């Protein structure tokens, strides 16, 4: 059996951004983080945005959005 | 005082 | 056997700064060219198949090996300066509180721009 | 680096084998239980065994069962 859960797909900060390496919740309960690759959807806007979600809360929008330069 | 035009002065003939 | 691309590598190598823009935004520019990633790719190619890439190309890679992280930090300074100069361009009352700081920072920015192929004072700038 | 301070690395070591070329990593990983034997995936495979403290710190030995760069690796 393959108990396929949801899919955290919310383009508010995942718009055409390729996911870089992931990281399970090493401190949180099933609240993972996904690093993002360079996306040129806008030039001065951030290339990759580190987004974290919540499997324990059952949502789709990024829980914690982090966009550096 | 100026926002960015100071760099416009220090980049036209600065090198 | 994409050996012609490997020949293209040799041909590609055989082929601070300042330049204009469109919205009259003279951004800070680096004297180098975006070739450090290509040099790293060359290193990957060398360990990948053992190419007999010209020694002049390898030496140009070594020439850039002593000044490339400085250029990457320069590019980061350029992009973050853009990131915040747009924020200063947003409002108008920012000048009244940041003016002297702006002048003192921009003078050192121009002094950093003053480096042109000079590894001696390149790093403190 | 440290978790809070990130303005200076605490144990910043090199990942270089007998060659002087800076080995570009590609999807490395850490061992289970924090025995610091981190395995570095080079620019094309080359499973590197490494340590973080003592004289064993850094590159220890390589081995391959492939040629392309390592994609995924963990422990259990």
């Amino acid at each position: 059996k393959l108990s396929l859960n949801r899919q955290f797909f919310d383009e508010r900060w995942s718009k055409h951004r390729v996911v870089s390496c992931l990281d399970w919740s090493s401190q949180y309960p099933e609240l993972l983080v996904a690093s993002y690759n360079n996306n040129e959807d806008a030039p001065h806007e951030p290339d990759g945005v580190a987004l974290v979600w919540n499997m324990k809360y059952k949502k789709t929008t990024p829980e914690y959005v982090f966009h550096c330069q | 005082e100026q926002v960015f035009l100071m760099k416009q002065q220090s980049l036209l003939a600065k090198q | 056997n994409t050996q012609e691309i490997f020949d293209d590598w040799a041909r590609k190598v055989q082929q601070t700064r300042v330049r204009g823009r469109t919205g009259n935004v003279l951004k800070l520019k680096v004297n180098f060219l975006p070739e450090i990633i290509t040099l790293s790719k060359e290193v990957r190619n060398l360990k990948w198949l053992g190419f007999r890439v010209p020694l002049a190309i390898v030496n140009k890679a070594h020439q850039a090996n002593q000044l490339y992280p400085f250029a990457i930090s320069l590019i980061e300074s350029v992009r973050t300066y853009e990131r915040t100069c747009e924020k200063v361009e947003e409002r108008n009352t920012i000048s009244l509180l940041v003016a002297g700081l702006k002048k003192e920072v921009q003078a050192l920015i121009a002094e950093g721009i003053a480096l042109v192929w000079e590894s001696y004072k390149l790093d403190p700038y | 680096w440290s978790l809070d301070m990130l303005s200076h690395p605490q144990d910043s070591m090199e990942l270089v084998h007998k060659q002087s070329k800076a080995v570009a990593v590609t999807s490395m990983s850490f061992p289970v239980g924090d025995v610091n034997n981190f395995v570095v995936g080079s620019e094309e495979g080359s499973v590197y065994t490494a340590c973080r403290h003592g004289s064993k710190a850094g590159i220890s030995e390589m081995f391959e069962g492939h040629q392309g760069p390592i994609t995924g690796i963990h422990c259990h």
